[PDB]
RNA sequence: UUUAAGAACGUGUUUAUUU
RNA sequence: AAACUCCAGUUGACACAAAAUAGACUACGAAAGUGGCUUUAACAUAUCUGAACACACAAUAGCUAAGACCCAAACUGGGAUUAGAUACCCCACUAUGCUUAGCCCUAAACCUCAACAGUUAAAUCAACAAAACUGCUCGCCAGAACACUACGAGCCACAGCUUAAAACUCAAAGGACCUGGCGGUGCUUCAUAUCCCUCUAGAGGAGCCUGUUCUGUAAUCGAUAAACCCCGAUCAACCUCACCACCUCUUGCUCAGCCUAUAUACCGCCAUCUUCAGCAAACCCUGAUGAAGGCUACAAAGUAAGCGCAAGUACCCACGUAAAGACGUUAGGUCAAGGUGUAGCCCAUGAGGUGGCAAGAAAUGGGCUACAUUUUCUACCCCAGAAAACUACGAUAGCCCUUAUGAAACUUAAGGGUCGAAGGUGGAUUUAGC
């Protein structure tokens, strides 16, 4: 049987995501891409240095922002940009986010050398897509 | 198939639609104004409208065909009916006032009559009863001894009892033969019937 | 109750049985109204009927279901087949086909009257009927045409030796 | 689930932010319709997802949230209808009445349309429903035809039939043009595996054909292939009568005359009769030949193949 | 089958309910599941005939005694009465019988409801005043 | 099955 | 009513404001 | 096959043997048992039960003596089958089956259901079977096995029957059911490149390439019925590399490390049935509230979320091919992708350097090229000319030389020269394809 990304059925007290809901043969039928950038486009460059720097930020943040990730990142890059949208959790208080979004902002802007910000859109709760 | 079951075999019979209506029957009517609306499969590259298509020299063109090569199938078919022709005429104008009126020279009339002088009637068919195979005869059909026969011709030209021999030089000789009534291919024929004869006692092995 | 859990198990079973109650019926609230013997399938229980203090001396499954139903004292001896399922179907049986004393009194016009030792020869009226008092008595038998159980017999007559039966045990 | 009181929240969610779209793209909220709607949120939320119900979407709330029946009894607790206890009080209520209505007849006494399907029929009923149930009713409608029915009775089953769009299997004529000189001729294209060709059929000609500027004799040296060019011609008895000058590109061989033979066909159907047309559709002369060469498979020798399999 | 639409007829003139179809398992036992956690189920059944297709005992004479229903039944010659409320003993299959019992049971129910808006009207009216 | 034979 | 058709080592696979 | 061939067929004459149809009847007798015809004799008891201290009977088989003999037939012989066949199949023949006079006294002698009387209501009733009970009486049974045995006794019985234990041993044995699996299990309908028959090209033979097994070497590991075998590898001259030999370092590239053991502790990614369509929460009902089970449409207790199939989507559509394919099955594969539980090494089971093995007596899997004339060479890319059996067809092999890559090539690759081998279409068997 198959097994890559997929959340097997239980007796139906699993929450799941819509992302964690859906298997590889639905990443562009019915999901997007969690990173957005031009490195696997025909005739580009510089794919696998782009991959490193995604594998280290969604790392980064889940050990900075522990507990608090709702759903995975979303990374975007436009020319020297690099966005990163990520849904938290409302159980922490304003004034950490705060601090952490100076502080990782600041951190990643010299490690990476480019401009870096960080859009949160907070939730009560984590979004429920089924029950399996 | 990349044809859905809806698609319907083409007919490539030119004289059909040219049938007037008055001739037309109440069934075949009905069946014509069916047609108008049933999709149409495209009409394969074998097969066309001509005067001189046979479908009998297509098919045995086809069983001679070795990976796709039909220039080289066709070819052999035509200079085999050249040199059947060839040999007629010679043996025409060598012969005597009334022996020219009994010699054929239409190869293709001298193909379709081989070919049939070495048809079966009927067959053989492994039967297994207690541990033990039996060949028991049976009726065979119009399509089965039809290609048996084209098989057999084939076969027989294919051997290699033949030194340094080409197709059509071979093909053309058993033609006659065959037309004859003589020949390999016939005595293939004979045995089959005379294997059925000795076992006609075995016949009620067969249950269908 | 019946799955693959035993958390779920516990859950069917319980919250099926408010729905198959029954109703037990008790003379003064703490004992039945008079002695049973039944057969359930290949299972004999035999109650009996016992005064106040007497506690309760009976299957250790018998003594649970008598707390839930209410039962404080009574004797019963279970024989045949030991089997959980026959021997609750069988006591719910006996429990809820006994007649009680006014049922008994109204079946026959009578008065049921009740002799205790510790009253002397009181009769102390249980029941009467709500109908005609009949006027005529029952005919007196001379000898009952009963069937005898030969344990009860056997006790009697002090010949039902063991070892096992009357022991001190923890309070019920 | 969702409540009546829900569902009027979301009506007017919508026609607030239908609002606003409008004053986004610059338009007049009045005369913004739905399909204004479809092509704002597809330029602002660019979603190229194959599966279209995957993609951002803003439509009406009566046309997202599934149609949900009505409470079926009051606060004092009796059922609003006497087939409630059924559990089918729509689908038992129609049965009722259709079988009233063939007891009233005795007393006294297609190609479009098509009889509603079992999903069709839940809809209206808001009622779930199973085959044998679907079955039974379209049993009684039948009957009720057959019968001299009355005018009511045939709205009444004209609300359970659906009309169907009947395809015509009649072939397009291409118009026939003029060039400088005043010649007439009609163009056409063909395919053929991967041979594209494109073909012009003069009205008047002497039998002549060129294919990329080379006679056809030349360009097909097999005879096979110059039997294609000429089944067209010859199935209406035209030989010797047009010229045609077509140009074919990719393929190979025997799939450049099978793409210039359908070319040639298309266009020669604007020269010839409709009787004449649909023989040749018949004919499987004027259909483009799906069959097209199929892929490897991972694991295979070949499109169909196996590897050579071992037993021990 | 015979008479399933002349009894449909009459629970709708007198705004009553009617069950003449296949009896689903569990509309009774398992009623929340199949309508809803609040549904309300019958104070009162009326068997017109008792037995089924098979010619045996209707499975709601055994359901209704479950969720302690009392019933009121019509039974034949070949019916068991032991477990109906209030048996009526008489015939079940020929048309001019039925159309008694329907009649009986639409009128007597007719009449109660409205016997009930006469003295509701007389408590009101007598109430203010 | 069977053990192997010596 | 219808040929023959043998064999497969031993254990182990369910609870608690500036100023 | 053997046997018979003074055999076979028609007709006629012709039994001490066995008793179609009737019998779809259900009678007689204590049971055993009794079904062709006639005649004679003849089928106990005016309450019931009752002899294992006795009497009289008792299927078939068998014993003793004297007879009969169509057919059948243990034994035996022959034929055949089989690895063997002291059997199943065929042929032949004997004891015996029959009569008469005696003996023997056994059976699944079972309708495994005692005789007489009586009942159908109550708790009808473990299950199955042939519904559940009362009164009275006799007989019999008390865990399995040892044991239809030993000893003793009796008997026309002498390898016999009847009666019938013990010691040692075990914690079960046993009866009836549920579910599933299996059946050289029945009926029916089917398989669509699939089971048979039937089509096309191949494998198994030769050479070469390549993997594996054995052997060999100081010199990896893993996969290894279907579901391993150009498999981990979309890849090993050093490196890669984990192997061998020798040498060297010790808080060591790492707030160390280990390709050390355990895939029968696991995550992760998969194979397989699947070229399937079922898995199942939560409720209800049936079975006397047992393991379990739950359908009939002119409907009889089933309602069902969710997962999968399906539907949708990708490729050139509505087709087809891909993808998808649940729960589970094989403690299936992988601790050597990485991570990791448990256990173990820490001057060594860790780290580094140099050099080196990766072969072939042999067998086998897969594949390539050929054995040629539908061919070989050249031109052309389909109207040609030559070749065509010991200078033909035929090695991608060997040998030699050159070049390419690289620090490094008898070794890897390419090309040239030389060489011209087996091979003459392949045994049992076997793969794929609509
Ligand atoms: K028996
Ligand atoms: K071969
Ligand atoms: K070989
Ligand atoms: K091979
Ligand atoms: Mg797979
Ligand atoms: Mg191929
Ligand atoms: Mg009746
Ligand atoms: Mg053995
Ligand atoms: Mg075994
Ligand atoms: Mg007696
Ligand atoms: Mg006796
Ligand atoms: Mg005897
Ligand atoms: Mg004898
Ligand atoms: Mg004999
Ligand atoms: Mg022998
Ligand atoms: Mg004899
Ligand atoms: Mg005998
Ligand atoms: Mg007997
Ligand atoms: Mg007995
Ligand atoms: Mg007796
Ligand atoms: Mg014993
Ligand atoms: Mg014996
Ligand atoms: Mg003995
Ligand atoms: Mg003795
Ligand atoms: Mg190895
Ligand atoms: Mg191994
Ligand atoms: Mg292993
Ligand atoms: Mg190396
Ligand atoms: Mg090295
Ligand atoms: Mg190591
Ligand atoms: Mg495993
Ligand atoms: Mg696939
Ligand atoms: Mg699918
Ligand atoms: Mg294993
Ligand atoms: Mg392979
Ligand atoms: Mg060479
Ligand atoms: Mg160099
Ligand atoms: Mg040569």
């Amino acid at each position: 049987k198959n097994r890559a990304a997929r959340v097997r059925v239980s007796k139906g007290d699993k929450p799941v995501t819509y992302e964690e809901a859906h298997a590889p043969h639905y990443i562009a039928h019915r999901k997007g891409w969690l990173s957005l950038h031009t490195g696997n486009l025909d005739g580009e460059d510089h794919a696998a240095e782009r991959t490193v720097e995604d594998v280290f930020l969604r790392k980064f943040m889940w050990g900075t922002f522990p507990g608090c990730l709702a759903d995975q990142l979303v990374l975007k890059r436009r020319g020297n940009q690099l966005e990163i949208c990520a849904v938290v959790l409302r159980q922490l208080s304003p004034h950490k986010y705060y601090f952490l979004v100076g502080y990782s902002e600041t951190l990643l802007s010299y490690f990476y050398k480019c401009p870096v910000r960080l859009h949160l859109q907070t939730v009560p709760s984590k979004v429920v897509y089924k029950y399996l | 198939s990349r044809y859905s079951p809806e698609f319907k075999d083409p007919l490539i019979d030119k004289e059909y639609y040219r049938k007037p209506v008055e001739e037309l029957t109440e069934e075949e009517k009905y069946v014509r104004e069916l047609k108008k609306t049933q999709l149409i499969k495209a009409a394969p590259a074998g097969k066309t409208s001509s005067v001189f298509e046979d479908p009998v020299i297509s098919k045995f063109t086809n069983m001679m065909m070795i990976g796709g090569n039909k220039v080289l199938a066709r070819s052999l078919m035509i200079q085999t009916l050249e040199a059947v022709k060839r040999k007629q005429f010679e043996k025409y104008h060598a012969a005597s006032a009334e022996e020219q009126a009994t010699i054929e020279r239409n190869p293709y009339t001298i193909f379709h009559q081989a070919l049939k002088n070495c048809e079966p009637m009927i067959g053989l068919v492994p039967i297994l009863k207690g541990g033990r195979f039996y060949q028991v005869p049976v009726p065979l059909p119009d399509r089965r001894r039809r290609f048996l026969a084209m098989k057999w011709m084939i076969t027989e030209c294919r051997d290699k009892k033949h030194q340094r021999t080409l197709m059509p030089e071979k093909l053309s000789h058993k033609l006659l033969e065959a037309f004859h009534n003589q020949g390999p291919v016939i005595k293939r024929k004979h045995d089959l019937h005379k294997m059925a004869e000795a076992n006609r006692a075995l016949a009620h092995y067969r249950w269908w | 109750g019946k799955a693959t859990d035993r958390m779920d198990a516990f859950r069917k079973a319980k919250n099926r049985a408010v729905h198959h109650l029954h109703y037990i019926e008790r003379y003064e609230d703490h004992t039945i109204f008079h002695d049973i013997s039944l057969r359930f399938k290949r299972t004999h229980i035999k109650m009996k009927k016992q005064p106040k203090g007497y506690g309760l001396r009976c299957h250790r499954a018998i003594i649970t279901i008598c707390r839930l139903i209410g039962i404080k004292d009574m004797y019963a001896k279970v024989s045949g087949s030991i089997n959980m399922l026959s021997l609750t179907q069988g006591l719910f049986r006996g429990l809820s086909r006994q007649e009680t004393h006014q049922q008994l009194a109204d079946k026959k016009g009578l008065h049921v009257v009740e002799i205790r030792e510790e009253c002397g020869p009181l009769p102390i009226v249980v029941a009467s009927p709500r109908g005609p008092l009949r006027k005529d008595p029952e005919p007196e038998d001379e000898v009952p045409d009963v069937k005898l159980d030969w344990e009860d017999v056997k006790t009697a007559q002090g010949m039902k030796r063991s070892v096992w039966s009357n022991l001190k045990r923890a309070a019920t | 689930t969702y409540t009546e009181d829900f569902i009027k929240k979301q009506i007017e969610e919508f026609n607030i932010g239908k609002r606003h779209l409008a004053n986004m793209m610059g338009e007049d909220p009045e005369t913004f319709t739905q399909e204004d709607i479809d092509r704002a949120i597809a330029y602002l939320f660019p979603s190229g997802l194959f599966e279209k119900r995957a993609r951002p979407v803003m439509k009406h709330p009566e046309q997202i949230f599934p149609r949900q029946r009505a409470i079926q009894w009051g606060e004092d607790g009796r059922p609003f209808h006497y087939l409630f206890y059924t559990g089918k009080q729509s689908y038992y209520s129609l049965m009722h009445d259709v079988y009233g209505m063939l007891l009233n007849l005795e007393k006294h006494q297609v190609i479009g349309s098509r009889w509603l399907i079992k999903e069709e029929l839940e809809e209206m009923l808001v009622e779930k429903l199973s085959d044998l149930d679907y079955m039974q009713f379209i049993r009684l409608l039948e009957k009720l035809l057959t019968s001299q029915c009355g005018a009511a009775e045939e709205e009444f089953v004209q609300r359970f039939r659906r009309s169907v769009t009947l395809e015509s299997k009649k072939q397009l004529i291409e118009p026939v043009q003029y060039d400088e000189q005043g010649m007439a001729f009609s163009k056409s294209e063909g395919k053929r595996k991967t041979a594209k060709a494109e073909a012009i059929v003069y009205k008047h000609g002497s039998g002549r054909i060129k294919v990329n500027g080379i006679d056809y004799q030349l360009y097909f040296p097999i005879t096979q292939d110059r039997e294609q060019l000429m089944f067209p011609f010859h199935f209406v008895d035209r030989l010797g009568k047009h010229d045609v000058t077509c140009t074919v590109s990719g393929g190979g061989r025997s799939a450049q005359a099978g793409a210039i033979r359908l070319a040639m066909a298309k266009a020669l159907c604007s020269f010839v009769t409709e009787d004449e047309v649909e023989w040749m559709r018949q004919a499987g002369l004027l259909t483009t030949d799906p069959r097209v060469r199929e892929r490897k498979k991972p694991g295979q020798e070949g499109a169909r193949r196996k590897f050579t399999w071992k037993k021990r | 089958r015979q008479f399933s639409y002349l009894i449909e007829n009459m629970a709708r003139d007198c705004g009553e309910y009617a069950h003449t179809r296949y009896f689903r398992g569990g509309m009774l036992t398992n009623a929340r599941l199949l309508f809803g956690p609040t549904v309300r189920l019958p104070d009162l059944i009326i068997f017109l005939h008792t037995l089924n297709n098979i010619f045996e005992p209707h499975v709601a004479v055994r359901d209704a005694a479950k969720m302690n229903i009392p019933t009121v039944g019509i039974v034949d010659t070949n019916c068991n009465p032991c477990l109906i409320t209030y048996p009526v003993p008489g015939n079940d299959d020929s048309p001019l019988a039925v159309h008694l019992y329907c009649r009986l049971f639409q009128t007597a129910i007719t009449r109660a409801k409205e016997k009930r808006q006469q003295v509701e009207a007389l408590y009101r009216l007598q109430g203010q005043k | 099955s069977e053990p192997l034979r010596k």
